[PDB]
Formats: C-alpha cells, sequence, structure tokens
C-alpha cells in the first residue's frame, strides 16, 4: 500500500 | 445496505481478505486511515491489490478528480457501470467487478 494515480477523461 | 463497504479493517487486512476471500475484480470500499472522513477503495487485480483514495469533502464525494457524487454508493456504483472511466497513468482500468461483502 501503494496508491494508485488515476488518468481522468 | 452497502454491502461492499468494511468499516473496521486496515488497508493490510483488505489487501490479504481480497487475496484470500476474492478474485480478480472483487474489490470494497473502507475508512480512510490516512485521511479521516475520506474512504478508500481496495481492489484486486492480476493477482495484487491496488488502493484508490476517495475524497469526502462535506458536500460531495469523488477520487480526488473524475466525476462528483453526492454518496459513496453512488460513487462506487458509477465506477462499476462505467469501467472505463477509473485508469491509472499508464491506461490500465481498474475494474470493480466482484463487491466482497463483509
Amino acid at each position: 500500500v501503494d496508491y494508485g494515480e488515476l488518468d481522468f477523461q | 445496505s452497502r454491502r461492499w463497504f468494511h468499516p473496521n479493517i486496515t488497508g493490510v487486512e483488505a489487501e490479504n481478505l481480497l487475496l484470500t476471500r476474492g478474485v480478480d475484480g472483487s474489490f470494497l470500499a473502507r475508512p480512510s486511515k490516512s485521511n479521516p472522513g475520506d474512504f478508500t477503495l481496495s481492489v484486486r487485480r492480476n493477482g495484487a491489490v491496488t488502493h484508490i483514495k476517495i475524497q469526502n469533502t462535506g458536500d460531495y464525494y469523488d477520487l480526488y478528480g473524475g466525476e462528483k457524487f453526492a454518496t459513496l454508493a453512488e460513487l462506487v456504483q458509477y465506477y462499476m457501470e462505467h469501467h472505463g472511466q477509473l485508469k491509472e497513468k499508464n491506461g490500465d482500468v481498474i475494474e470493480l467487478k466482484y463487491p466482497l461483502n463483509c
């Protein structure tokens, strides 16, 4: 853990 | 009801739980430890677990970006039903398929 990074639209 | 919500679990416990009891696509929500008031999604994918921060401002919920929702259940259901909308930087979707019940 490890927190993923997000791609929005 | 919100069966996918685990009120008394940490991230390491969520991880173990998804690995033992779930399949790839299994997911759950829990309270954030890193930020009280927030929540966290923990998602099994390719045999490992990724964790996703959920912002609770008091007004609405989101994933520190993306579309905003009045409630936690609306956010979870939206991402269950719009699989392309939740992706990491590398282009891989993070798929919320199978809610792991408490």
